[PDB]
RNA sequence: UUGACCUCAAAUCAGGUAGGACUACGCGCUGAACAAUAAGCGCAGGAAAAGAAAAUAACCAUGAUUCCCUCAGUAACGGUGAAGCGGGAAAAGCUCAAAUUUGAAAUCUGGCAACAUUUCUUUUGUUGUCCGAGUUGUAAUUUCAA
RNA sequence: AUUGGAUAUGCCAUAUAAAGCGCUUUCGAAGAGUCGAGUUGUUUGCAGCUCUAAAUGGGUGGUAAAUUUCAUCUAA
RNA sequence: AAGAGCAUAGCUGUUGGGACCCGAAAGAUGGUGAACCAUCUAGUAGCUGGUUC
């Protein structure tokens, strides 16, 4: 009917106490899980880099952690996503690598180190993941010289005619198969 | 990808990595077990009347009418052409 | 009377900062303090600063 | 297993064997009550893949409905109204005649001690799952009310939002 | 002459369970003179419903559901009126059927005797044993991400 | 007074064990009066009615072309 | 053709919401009794009346 917002300060305070209660419940481990570096899917936003849902099975396979170990230690796994450009392989890989590097796993069963989890345990600290693992934007270039070969490259020689070539490709292909 | 925006090559020029084949796409693949089961059920269950009617239409070379009638029964051309081809293989097998 | 009367009102954030600075600067003028009603007839200094 | 043959046979619904068996069974079901307990499903493969297991607690009731709201949905609601102490898991189709649609409906005993100790089916015990078909939460009910995932499928418009600062 | 198995009865047999009320909020069916509304009927919970893609898109690609802002009074339809993308709140994943263990039904309810445990002499189990359920299929393994 | 679960400790446990990941010399079963088509009603969705599927099949779209490639997903 | 708009408050006008207030038969839904009741309803009002220093 008429949705009023008189609870807006109240709802904000609820979330704060929700985070504080949640964080204090699992204090040793970080409050926010890590997320991969992913690119928005459209021509308007494809230049940007944002945080996705999880790391694809290709990346965990490359990073040397199983899809079971990753879930236990706080690495979300996304099965739907598939990463095709091997940079997206890369940019997510060392992201997992540095996360593992800064990660300290408390040994189970009374602090006897199992496999390679850890030895020290007093280093228990709850840190913001976006601090140690911030997501960066695209690395833009600065001060590149020459490219006078691109000078003679007179833009529309590609744009105007290749756009026309793309537009007429179907008719052209139909022509070639016709007189053949 | 000619480092450009347009054309029937367009895209940002990178080195695509050959992604693996996922098990969801496996659907439609034939199993020798299920192919055997379908053979058994075909041999024991029989045929509905409408494919019965169309097959002597193939037998007496009445192909066009059977194709049209098969289209009327199912609804789509691909279902109809898929039907008649498998009955014909049955016809030559017999 | 309905609850959805417009109770809260927006103010430009820069205008808010403008007015806060003006009130701060106004707190350093002994004439303004006396007119507002404070008794600063024997204050050593406006502005007044005590140690840490 | 022998189940693979079963649904492949079940798919050929215009086969003479199925055509005969439908009629003799339809003649019989007309002469029992409109709803009646069945010792074992007439299509074990269909019930099995719908969540039925041959263990104590699961029960099958056969029912028929006049043709001419879905026939499937009306089957469950009538069964749930009849076996009012059970949670009805699912339902499936069996037979027709010129006038009737015959269904077999799977129900699970929520208070039975075999169901409560079986983790795969304890979810039905929890109180939110009682009389789902009166709420339209079953397989047919969920499909009937148009619920799914896609573009293909009210009070977020008629309400007026008046924020604190506007 | 007897015993099985099946179908159906009967018990003031043992154990359980359903009704009814509230209904602000949930989910249905029906539905008017506005409105997929009011009224009517059905059924729940502390939340409900939805939910791990038979979803988007056409990109350097996104990745369960729910909610908020934006898209946008735009597309679309002819006054009605979205959604993808983006930002944020919250994040959590999974289970069966479809194949066998055939060198062992390994599974399960209940009766009885003990051992316990309790929010609790009021609860919840365990062990043993017996009996029944169950090969028209209870277990283990597997669910397409495989 | 109980309880929150962690910490340490003590005692049993059974543990002849099973599982994760290098590889495969391969096999991969995958939900039917359902999907769908026509038809009638009602607000593409659903529903009655008659017909009724299939295995790289099926759904869905960018393309083409009115068919096609391509993309994406795996319903009952 | 050497950008002038954006945000906030106020006034006034207009459009829509009960819409300055009061007042028409009627119609629907569901009930009670052998017409009545409650909701939709604060309706259709192109008018009548009133409208405060």
């Amino acid at each position: 009917y008429v949705k009023t917002w008189f609870n807006q300060p109240g709802r904000k305070l609820r979330r704060r106490q929700a985070r504080q209660t949640k964080a204090a419940k699992i204090a040793p481990r970080p409050v926010e899980a890590i997320r991969p570096a992913v690119k928005p899917p459209t021509i308007r936003y494809n230049m940007k880099v944002r945080a996705g849902r999880g790391f694809t099975l290709e990346e965990l396979k490359a990073a040397g952690v199983s899809r079971r170990v990753a879930s236990t230690i706080g690495i979300p796994v996304d099965h739907r996503r598939r990463n095709r450009s091997e940079e997206s392989l890369q940019r997510n890989v060392e992201r997992i690598k540095v996360y593992l590097a800064h990660l300290i796993v408390f040994p189970r069963k009374a602090g006897q180190p199992k496999k390679g989890d850890a030895t020290d345990v007093s280093g228990a600290e709850q840190t913001d993941v976006a601090a140690v693992l911030p997501i960066t934007q695209e690395a833009v270039e600065e001060a590149k010289p020459i490219t006078e070969e691109a000078k003679n490259f007179n833009a529309f020689s590609t744009l105007s005619n290749e756009r026309a070539y793309a537009r007429y490709a179907g008719a052209r292909a139909a022509f070639q198969k016709k007189r053949a | 990808a000619p480092g450009l925006v347009v054309g029937l090559n367009k895209g940002k020029t990178l080195t695509k990595r050959q992604l693996p084949e996922r098990p969801s796409r496996r659907k439609g693949h034939l199993s020798k077990r299920t192919a055997f089961v379908r053979s058994i059920v075909r041999e024991v269950a029989g045929f509905a009347p409408y494919e019965r009617r169309v097959m002597e239409l193939i037998r007496n070379s009445q192909d066009k009418r059977a194709r049209k009638l098969a289209k009327k029964r199912l609804g789509t051309l691909k279902r109809a052409k898929g039907k008649i081809e498998e009955l014909t293989s049955v016809i030559q097998s017999s | 009377t309905k609850t959805w009367r417009k109770w809260h009102v927006k103010v430009n954030q820069n205008e808010k900062r403008y007015a806060i600075a003006s009130a701060v600067a106004a707190s350093g003028v002994p004439s303004l303090l006396l007119a507002r009603g404070h008794r600063i007839e024997e204050i050593p200094e406006v502005p007044l600063v005590v140690d840490d | 297993g022998a189940y693979k043959y079963l649904e492949e046979l079940a798919k050929k619904k215009q086969s003479d064997v199925n055509l005969f068996l439908s009629r003799v069974r339809a003649w019989e079901y007309r002469q029992m009550n409109v709803i009646h307990r069945a010792s074992r499903p007439s299509r074990p493969d269909k019930a099995r893949r719908l969540g039925y297991k041959a263990k104590q607690g699961y029960v099958i009731y056969r029912i028929r409905v006049r043709r001419g709201r879905s026939a499937r949905c009306t089957a469950e609601e009538r069964v749930g109204r009849y076996c009012s102490n059970l949670r009805v898991l699912n339902s499936y189709w069996v037979n027709q005649d010129a006038t009737y649609k015959f269904f077999e409906v799977i129900l699970v005993d929520p208070s039975h001690k075999a169901i409560r100790r079986d983790p795969r089916i304890n979810w039905i015990v929890n109180p939110v799952h009682k009389h789902r078909e009166s709420r339209g939460l079953t397989s047919i009910g969920k499909k009937s009310r148009g619920i799914g995932k896609g573009h293909r499928f009210w009070l977020r418009h008629n309400t007026l939002s008046l924020r604190r600062y506007r």
